[PDB]
């Protein structure tokens, strides 16, 4: 009860692309019954002709671009249909505008191509016919100088045919495997991004339409995986790690067992706010006695226990929070409301389901940061009064709780540094910090 | 009193479309092999002859049955130059005349395209058409050429003379 | 056989006609580009192609031709059915240059024609009065939108936004309730207004919350003609006559898959088809809208709505094997989706239907 | 925990630990590489590199471009651009100071040269060891200490030729000299390498103090018209000036040996230690911890203070840190975006 996703036929007296001649075309859709059905009058140097088909038992038709191929040999007939088909009716109608252009370019490739190839056949043919005419006008002409009336009649017929060929060749110049390879490649490309349902395709265009307007606030999580990440939310007392990651404090992950370190260093990289043109300021598998500059533009790093270093790294305890894996030891005491909803005892299944949850709930904070950074009745005008109003604005308008506020102005600093420099901490190191105490959890 | 539906059929590359063009305008134009059908009619001797050009493709050979209604005259054209697939053509003819759906309609075998001396007078052509073999049928054949454009007229005259009695 | 008729405004339609087997309608204008016989020649191709009468009981098999040989778009819905059980259906013609205009309107044109044919077949059993009676409204709806309706790229120049004023007690409640009702009515509602500039302003304002393609699925207001409650458009502006009664058929409106008045200022969703929006309403006024900084924050709320809707669809579609079992999951669905308010849940659900229809039934309908 | 300086900019452009930081102008200030920076932005504007061995001093002559000397027994005059000139007499000098009122400047021997970089006068072979210090004195006098012997080589103003005669000598100290500063026009402080603290009278040139009830290698002493503060090893000890005793002491100071101390203008005293930790201190009614600044793995030489910008603190781990106030820095960042968007137009245009 299925249907193919490409076809091509020329009915007189074929071809695939679903999965490079996929074998699964289950026995409810005949290979050439629809080819017989699409055989229709339409088309009578010509030009393009789009169409649509009707339902049946039980697959709806789709874009059936019909275009003549070239001059074969009946003089120029070449009924080449680059038919497409799908089992979702409304999808073709809704996406017709986008679907048309790709097939149009594909067919224009064949037109700018195989027309040239007929080209050569015509050329040679006349060349061969002209050679025959030269042989006639030399040898047969000498023989006449030496019945011959029939030879002259044949020569006249050949000259007329040669004139016809010359005129046809001159006309075919006109604007109107060297090329077939990229045409099949482009057909495969057309098949490529439409595999999904229309439900996802509509969003894939609506979101792309929206994001070209939020040019300023998009640099945080524009992104230019879950199951392990979900398990990190089987690991108890992991909540403050998210806050440390969000607030700008470096979260050093230190331990042996390369595999687990690489499992977590990329799983937790979704939560890292960006800096600028650089993709992500994440360091993979750092190995050194470390320096302060190393903490500047590497937002988080991973070290290894060469069987300690807790006293060696505990001197820099005001700038980073330390995570140790095997001992399950690991941030300020945090009683918030923002991140607990970002990661709960959730009954969510599947990996990518949680990724979209995070991606949706993250942009809300981006909008909040935009508001805080670009309200004029706050930054514009005593230090005591301005601090009081800034601290009280978030208690009422944005509805935040206690220490959760800290991340907001951090992100805001990112935005304002972006607006002018576009390079916060890459060539002009900032390295913001605080004097909050800490605590250790077993 | 003026209607005449004709199921004009034929084999591939038979120029039956050129026959229809001769009947309509009497002029030769290049023809792309027709895909579905054409609808034209000619009025002659106070009766309008309605002729539908069809396709003779082997894939659509088991498709003419969908045109097997409302036609009284089963005019069929067989090539004479192509001394091949004549048995296949005969089998197709007997299979399209054996069903009671077309039993009401009256048969009219016909030929064309004398052309080169390879195909000659209709004795053996009609023999391979087996005119004497059929039972409960009628047949009357002329030799016609499109270039000269002569012969179709007497075919129409015979159609009229032998069918106006109903 | 053409019966030339005229209507106010420029003519988008180029023709419209019928079909037989052994064009009476035309947009009367000046210097038609293609002759009368051309309509017939075009009509034969679209008509003389059925042959294979593979129909069980009867349905509208909508076709669509973009036939660039002459530059004409053809739409038809052929059905079987008098004297003989033949097949025949209407047809509609548009010119090539008016290509993008029809595409958003296909889903309403097909429904209108289907209802028209369903009426005609009723009178066929037990011929041309109905044919001409229900051919002008179809040619009126599409002709009206030629130079009206809100385009996609609308600024905040004539919006309720860009006001520098939050409004009184009644204004805030009216605005918040209007936006809540719109978002909870799947985005299909028309505005009634006594005045002209007020209705146009509020309609253009409320149209900012829709997709760009959806914008062409609208109807601007005017005080000249007499429009009708076309039950296929999303946002429609109109003017009410001094009689005191709106022309709103009950059957046409109810069959759709709200009422907002500029004068009395009370929104009511009498025919059927929250804190997230409250926050947006309360905060958007606290910024300076002169320098466009208030425009950008508009997009964020809609984006957060779309993504929160898509995640609910995915969470519903993976809790069962693309549909193989009862859902029986409400508390868990509400808790983890960061939406405990019933209004917020309904708002999130509303954006889902625009992508995946039938989900309301599938979940709890 | 109160305390200023919430932001920490980091600079890295040097190959060796540079122990000298000298003010240059309003906005601008051992491998022989001279680099200057912008206090606000942090951009390494321009660069100077002409030395071979380690540099020995850096000063300014208000013009007021640069004046640096190294271990190559030659003094060069850089500006910025194009170098002015270079001076090489015989040996290498470890001290240099400019006399403002006399409008002259001077360098095993002492040589004073005019603004034309020409040695106007020069003494004979003073001693086998170099000049440990050079402190300006009232009445066009120059005071220097050579290890265990300190001689006030006075300079006679210019028939208009400059002259220089030493007018006094002392032997009270039993060790080498560490540092000496001129506390206003009051007196001259003397310190012994063994840790003995002494004073020198301005015009009387008479010793008037000796404190020894404290490794005792007191390095730097910071003082003003109020009281004398000095550091020795692992304890910060304040010796009273007027009342002439020890006013304030703090035994539990930084665990390493202090290197340089100074007093902030708004009444606090900061400390630099060998351990790399710099802590601020506030004077009380007879002191307490003010804050902590953990900045490097190794020591820090000296700190330079800016009125409205912050501090410069690094010499060891080949770095430079410009500590800032933060909060006050954010406000200046805010008032430059709002005042720019109005002139620009909309957000994106
Ligand atoms: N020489 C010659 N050619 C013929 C004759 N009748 C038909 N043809 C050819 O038939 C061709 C057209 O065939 P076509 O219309 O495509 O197929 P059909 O309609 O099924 O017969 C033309 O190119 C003619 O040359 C004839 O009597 N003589
Ligand atoms: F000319 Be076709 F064979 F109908
Ligand atoms: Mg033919």
């Amino acid at each position: 009860a299925k249907f193919s996703r490409d076809f091509i036929l020329i009915s007189e007296f074929k071809v695939f692309g679903t999965f490079d001649l996929n074998y699964f075309s289950l026995r409810i859709m005949s290979v050439d019954y629809q080819a017989s059905f699409v055989g229709h009058p339409p088309g009578s140097l010509n030009f393009v002709e789009d169409s649509k088909v009707v339902l049946g038992d039980s697959k709806e038709g789709a874009f059936a671009y019909v275009h003549h191929l070239t001059l074969y040999d009946r003089g120029f007939v070449r009924p080449f249909c680059m038919a497409y088909i799908s089992a979702d009716q409304h999808k073709i109608m809704q996406q017709f505008q986008e679907l048309s252009a790709e097939f149009s370019r594909a067919s224009e490739c064949l037109k700018t191509g195989n027309r040239k190839a007929f080209a050569g056949e015509l050329e040679k043919k006349l060349k061969d016919l002209d050679y025959t005419r030269t042989v006639l006008h030399t040898e047969t002409e000498i023989q006449k100088k030496a019945y011959s009336s029939q030879a002259i009649e044949k020569a006249n017929e050949l000259a007329s045919v040669e004139k016809s060929i010359i005129e046809h060749q001159d006309l075919l110049k006109q604007i109107r495997t060297e090329y077939f390879t990229q045409t099949l490649a482009q057909l495969s490309h057309i098949e490529h991004m439409f595999r999904g349902d229309l439900c996802y395709l509509l969003t894939s265009q609506i979101d792309r339409a929206l994001l070209k307007q939020q040019h300023i606030t998009n640099f945080l999580f524009e992104d230019f995986a879950g199951q392990n990440a979900l398990k990190f939310i089987q690991y108890p007392f992991a909540h403050p790690a998210i806050y440390s990651l969000l607030s700008g404090r470096t979260l050093v992950v230190l331990g042996e067992d390369e595999a687990i370190v690489r499992k977590l260093v990329t799983a937790l990289a979704i939560f890292v706010p960006s800096y600028g043109c650089y993709a992500k300021p994440v360091k993979h598998w750092a190995s050194s006695p470390l320096h302060i500059m190393d903490f500047q533009k590497w937002k988080l790093i991973g070290l290894q226990r060469v069987a300690g270093t807790l006293h060696a790294l505990s001197r820099y305890s005001r700038y980073t929070s330390i995570l140790d894996l095997d001992n399950k030891t690991l941030c300020p005491l945090y009683r918030g409301t923002l991140v607990p909803r970002l990661a709960d005892r959730t009954q969510i299944k599947r990996g990518s389901t949680y990724y979209l949850h995070v991606q949706s709930m993250l942009t809300q904070l981006c909008s909040k940061a935009f508001l805080y950074t670009f309200c004029h009745h706050l930054h514009l005008p005593t230090e005591e009064l301005v601090a009081s109003r800034q601290m009280s604005f978030l208690k009422l308008t944005l509805g935040l709780v206690n220490e959760d506020v800290r991340v907001v102005q951090y992100l805001a600093e990112l935005l304002k540094l972006h607006y002018m420099q576009e390079s916060p901490g890459t060539s002009h190191p900032m390295l913001r910090f605080d004097y909050v105490p800490s605590f250790l959890y077993k | 009193a003026t209607e005449m539906r004709i199921l004009m059929v034929g084999l591939d590359a038979a120029g039956k479309t050129t026959i229809l063009y001769k009947l309509k305008l009497g002029e030769i134009v290049t023809t792309i092999p027709t895909i579905g059908f054409n609808v034209e009619t000619v009025e002659y001797k106070n009766i309008s002859f309605t002729v539908w050009d069809v396709g003779g493709q082997d894939k659509i050979r088991p498709l003419w049955r969908h045109y097997f209604q409302n036609t009284q005259g089963l005019i069929f054209v067989v090539d004479s130059n192509d001394r091949e697939r004549v048995n296949e053509a005969r089998e197709e003819l007997m299979r399209m005349l054996a069903e009671d759906e077309l039993r009401d309609a009256v048969l009219l075998v016909f030929a064309n395209k004398q052309d080169l001396p390879n195909a000659m007078n209709a004795a053996e052509i009609t023999d391979k058409l087996g005119l004497h073999s059929l039972r409960h049928r009628n047949w009357y054949i002329q030799a016609t050429c499109a270039t000269s454009g002569d012969g179709l007229y007497e075919g129409l005259d015979w159609l009229s003379n032998q069918l106006r009695n109903q | 056989a053409k019966t030339e008729i005229a209507l106010s405004g420029k003519s988008p339609l180029l023709a419209a006609t019928f079909a037989y087997w052994d064009h009476i309608w035309a947009p009367k204008t000046e210097q038609v580009l293609l002759s009368d016989g051309e309509i017939t020649f075009l009509a034969n191709h679209t008509l003389n192609g059925e042959i294979l009468r593979n129909a069980e009981s009867g349905a509208i098999d909508v076709k669509f031709f973009v036939l660039s040989e002459k530059g004409v778009i053809i739409v038809s819905l052929i059905f079987d059915g008098n004297g003989d059980r033949s097949t025949y259906g209407l047809s509609i013609i548009l010119p090539q240059t008016e290509l993008s205009f029809y595409l958003p309107l296909h889903r309403v044109c097909v429904d209108r024609l289907t209802h028209i044919i369903r009426k005609g077949r009723i009178w066929m059993h037990k011929i041309i009065p109905m044919l001409t009676g229900e051919v002008i409204p179809v040619m009126e709806l599409l002709s009206s939108m030629k130079s009206h309706s809100v385009p996609e790229e609308i600024d905040i120049a004539d919006t309720v936004l860009n006001d520098d004023d939050i409004g009184d007690s009644c204004h805030e409640g009216f605005l918040l309730n209007a936006i809540s009702s719109h978002l909870q009515t799947c985005g299909c509602s028309v505005v009634v207004g006594s005045s002209a500039e007020k209705v146009n302003k509020i309609v253009r304002t409320l149209c900012l919350f829709l997709t760009p393609a959806e914008r062409k699925c609208s109807r601007l207001c005017e005080a000249e003609s007499s429009f009708k409650y076309e039950s296929g458009l999303f946002v429609q502006g109109l003017l009410k006559d001094s009689t005191g009664s709106f022309v709103l058929p009950f059957r046409q409106v109810m069959y759709a898959p709200t009422h907002i008045d500029v004068d009395v200022n009370t929104v009511k969703q009498m025919p059927p088809c929250d804190t997230l929006v409250k926050a947006f309403l309360d905060q958007v006024f606290q910024l300076k809208p002169g320098l466009s900084l208030r425009s950008t924050f508009l997009a964020q709320f809609l984006l957060v709505l779309h993504r929160k809707a898509l995640t609910l669809i995915k969470y519903i579609e993976d809790d069962t094997q693309k549909g193989k079992k009862p859902f029986k999951s409400l508390r868990n669905l509400k808790i983890d989706l960061d939406l405990t308010a019933e209004g917020d849940l309904n708002i999130i659900m509303a954006l889902a239907e625009k992508i995946k229809p039938g989900l309301h039934s599938f979940i709890f309908g | 925990t109160q305390n200023p300086y919430t932001e920490l900019l980091v600079l890295k452009a040097h190959h060796d630990i540079v122990r000298f930081l000298v003010q240059l102008d309003d906005y601008r200030f051992d491998d022989g590489i001279v680099v200057v920076w912008n206090a606000q932005t942090g951009e390494k504007l321009l660069e100077l590199n002409g030395h071979t061995q380690k540099i020995t001093a850096i000063i300014t002559f208000p013009n007021q471009l640069i004046l640096t000397a190294s271990a190559d027994r030659t003094v060069i005059v850089w500006d910025g651009r194009q170098v002015q000139r270079i001076s090489c007499f015989q040996s290498t000098v470890k001290c240099l100071t400019v006399l403002q009122r006399l409008d002259v400047w001077l360098s095993n021997d002492l040589c004073v040269w005019n603004r034309k970089l020409d040695l106007l006068c020069k003494t004979s072979h003073l001693s086998d060891t170099g000049i440990s210090a050079l402190v300006e004195i009232p009445k066009n006098c120059v005071v220097a200490a050579v290890g265990k012997e300190l001689i006030i080589f006075r300079l006679v103003a210019p028939s208009l030729e400059w002259d220089i005669l030493e007018v006094k000598r002392l032997l009270d100290h039993q060790d080498n000299i560490l540092s000496l500063i001129n506390v206003n026009d009051l007196s001259f402080v003397t310190g012994s390498h063994v840790g003995e603290l002494i004073i020198w009278d301005a015009l009387d040139w008479t010793m008037q103090a000796y404190e020894r009830n404290f490794d005792i290698s007191i390095h730097h002493f910071t003082c003003d018209e109020e009281n004398v503060f000095a550091a020795v090893g692992r304890g910060l000890y304040v010796y009273s000036l007027q009342m002439k005793r020890v006013i304030a002491c703090q035994k539990t100071a930084h665990d390493s040996n202090v290197l340089h101390v100074a007093r902030l203008p708004n009444r606090q005293l900061i400390s630099c230690s060998e351990d790399g930790s710099v802590r601020i201190w506030e004077l009380r009614e007879k002191l307490e911890l003010i804050g902590d600044l953990i900045g490097h793995s190794s020591s820090v030489e000296m700190f330079l203070y800016f009125e409205d910008h912050g501090l410069v603190t690094c010499s060891a781990d080949h770095l430079i840190i410009l500590w800032k106030n933060g909060e006050r820095e954010s406000g200046l960042r805010s008032l430059r975006l709002f005042q720019k968007l109005e002139e620009n137009g909309d957000l994106y245009l």
